[PDB]
């Protein structure tokens, strides 16, 4: 029933409490201000358990630190050093994301499809 | 090209 509803494109706040364990997602991007995007979310990891992040989300900030224009390595450092409670502002940007992943495109509901 | 696990 859900799969035809448009994925919301407004920014959201996500709070993940992960102690001293990994967040459980991978990032792509960071070159020349392209943005930092979630590319993979580990099943059973803290990001998965949040239920509030998906592939193709841009990370706008972590703990108030603006990552819109971050480099890949400094983004990764910000995330890994954010502390036990990690407050992410995210925004779903599937068109931008789709340019990174082979054979990917965005459908009418905003979902990323890979042929 | 980079991908980092966090």
């Amino acid at each position: 029933f859900l799969g035809e509803e448009d994925i919301p494109r407004e920014p959201r706040r996500i709070v993940i409490h992960r102690g001293s364990t990994g967040l459980g997602f991978n990032i792509v991007g960071g070159e020349d201000g392209e943005g930092i995007f979630i590319s993979f979310i580990l099943a059973g990891g803290p990001a998965d358990l949040s239920g509030e992040l998906r592939k193709g989300d841009q990370i706008l900030s972590v703990n108030g630190v603006d990552l819109r224009n971050a480099s890949h390595e400094q983004a990764a450092i910000a995330l890994k050093n954010a502390g036990q409670t990690v407050t992410i502002i995210a925004q779903y940007k599937p068109e931008e994301y789709s340019r990174f992943e082979a054979n990917s495109r965005v459908d009418s509901s905003g979902r990323i499809v890979t042929d | 090209k980079k991908e980092t696990w966090v």
